[PDB]
């Protein structure tokens, strides 16, 4: 037998809707939940918050600002990582940094934020992740 | 020469980014010819040879794209100058028509082109009404 | 997928081998007022709406 | 789409004496023939100038519609246009479709060499605009309105 797989990433846009002028706000994902983040945080910064959850533990994210307001939308994509056979049974699986599955939708938590109207944290997926496994038969 | 040397949110915590004055339609220099000596019918005159402008073009997209808004107004009050106004102007009035298909019993058909009665609208400004055909029924 | 590159060639000499190993056609057509549609005009979906109106 | 699906006869009826049989009795399929296309028609009907009250009226050959709204929906149009004689219980579909965007200028006159601009849209008015402004400056002033978004 032999496996052939293609990785497609999740990404995700965090908008800061309503236009916050100070304070601070937080990301959701499993229940797992971000250190409070500014209004106006630079991506390397959300890149750490989200790299700190138990469920992502490392720095396989990558995000980045969009511009519109301050530094968003943020930008979110999942296995990107920049700011043997029979290896399972010794305990030293290859597959490393979460990227190609269907990362359930963060959600978001307005926090401390305060500006314009009708603050909220909005987020929506831009592409959904995928990692089809092709298992082929042989001799 | 008056323009040269030798993030959005920005402006609501005072680093505001239009540094340096140029693209304003400044005021004429006056000279004083006090001081000055050593000729005939001395004069300190002055001219200009291009007016200084800025156009800043707006155009409203996305949530706003459908819309026909109203008209900007602007209010000079907190300007310092000697004569001081705002100009605004509409270069594309917004909108999305109402696109009306035939359909069912009506499918393949040569319709009637309609027309609007627009007597009984009120407000706006040069309120009226176009019906564009897309299609002829066939 | 392909690499285009010149160092001051003409655009007929920089296309050309690449043309000719993917198979490619150049098209031109000049734009005559009231005679042709608008040369980026064209139609969408369910309804076949126009993709940008005006 | 159902369509008729001829075969039709193309024999060879002089074979040479070692020609292939098979072309004696050759028959060819034919690609399959479709029903009248009908073209449905399509009418666009714009509104101009930003009426803020009232009614219009939809002429439909002699006959005319109930008023119908400013603020009207497409439902509201398509239910209008139903109970006209004309037009049957499922024979009109209405929607919006295609945008124009709003374009608008603004410039400032006289030598204003310091100080602080408003811009107003409807009930609704910006902080102050340096007299400098960048175009991030006069973005960010119109972006903090309540009816305007960062992406609007």
């Amino acid at each position: 037998v032999r496996v052939k797989s293609t990785k497609i990433n999740e990404v995700q846009v965090v908008e800061l809707v309503g236009e916050p002028t100070s304070g601070s706000f937080t990301l959701t994902l499993d229940g797992q939940t971000t250190a409070p983040i500014a209004y106006n945080a630079t991506p390397a910064t959300v890149a750490a918050r989200i790299a700190d959850l138990p469920n992502i533990d490392g720095n396989y994210v990558k995000v980045e600002g969009l511009n519109e307001w301050f530094h968003s939308p943020y930008r979110i994509t999942f296995g990107e990582a920049q700011s043997f056979i029979g290896g399972l049974f010794g305990g030293n699986a290859s597959g490393k940094g979460v990227g190609g599955i269907d990362i359930d939708e963060m959600t978001g938590d307005v926090g401390t934020l305060s500006g314009g109207a009708g603050l909220d944290v909005q987020v929506t997926t831009e592409q959904d992740g995928d990692r089809l496994y092709v298992v082929s038969f042989q001799r | 020469t008056f323009g040269e040397a030798q993030f959005i949110g920005g402006l609501f915590g005072g680093n505001a980014s239009g540094k340096g004055v140029g693209g304003i339609d400044i005021d004429e220099m006056t000279g004083d010819v006090g001081t000055l000596s050593g000729g005939a019918g001395l004069d300190v005159q002055v001219t200009t040879e291009q007016d200084g402008d800025r156009l800043y073009v707006v155009s409203f997209q996305r949530a706003a794209g459908g819309l026909n808004l109203p008209q900007l107004v602007g209010n000079a009050s907190g300007l310092e100058g000697d004569d001081l106004s705002i100009e605004t102007a509409t270069n594309v009035d917004g909108g999305r028509p109402y696109v009306v298909r035939f359909t069912d019993d009506l499918q393949g058909v040569d319709v009637p082109t309609m027309t609007v009665d627009t007597d009984d609208l009120t407000g706006g400004y040069e309120v009226g009404s176009r019906v564009v055909v897309l299609r002829e029924g066939y | 997928l392909t690499i285009v590159f010149s160092r001051f060639k003409s655009f007929h000499d920089t296309a050309k081998n690449v043309l000719a190993d993917s198979q490619l056609t150049i098209v031109c057509r000049r734009y005559f007022h009231g005679e042709d549609p608008h040369p980026f005009a064209e139609l969408s979906g369910e309804l076949g709406l126009p993709l940008i109106e005006g | 789409s159902p369509a008729t699906l001829w075969t039709v006869p193309d024999y060879k009826l002089d074979l040479d004496e070692d020609e292939d049989p098979s072309l004696g009795t050759r028959r060819i399929r034919m690609p399959g023939q479709i029903g009248g296309l009908r073209v449905e028609e399509v009418q666009q009907i714009y509104i101009d100038g930003r009426p803020t009250g009232g009614t219009f009226k939809i002429g439909y050959g002699d006959e005319w519609t109930e008023p119908i709204a400013y603020n009207a929906s497409p439902n509201d149009v398509r239910a209008a246009l139903i109970a006209l004689e004309g037009i049957s219980a499922n024979d009109v579909e209405v929607s919006l479709g295609g945008a124009t965007n709003e374009v608008q200028t603004v410039r400032l006159k006289g030598g204003a060499l310091g100080g602080t601009f408003t811009l107003s849209l409807g009930s609704e008015t910006t902080v102050g605009i340096p007299f400098n402004a960048s175009d991030a400056d006069l973005q960010g002033a119109l972006v903090g309105l309540d009816s305007i978004g960062s992406a609007d």
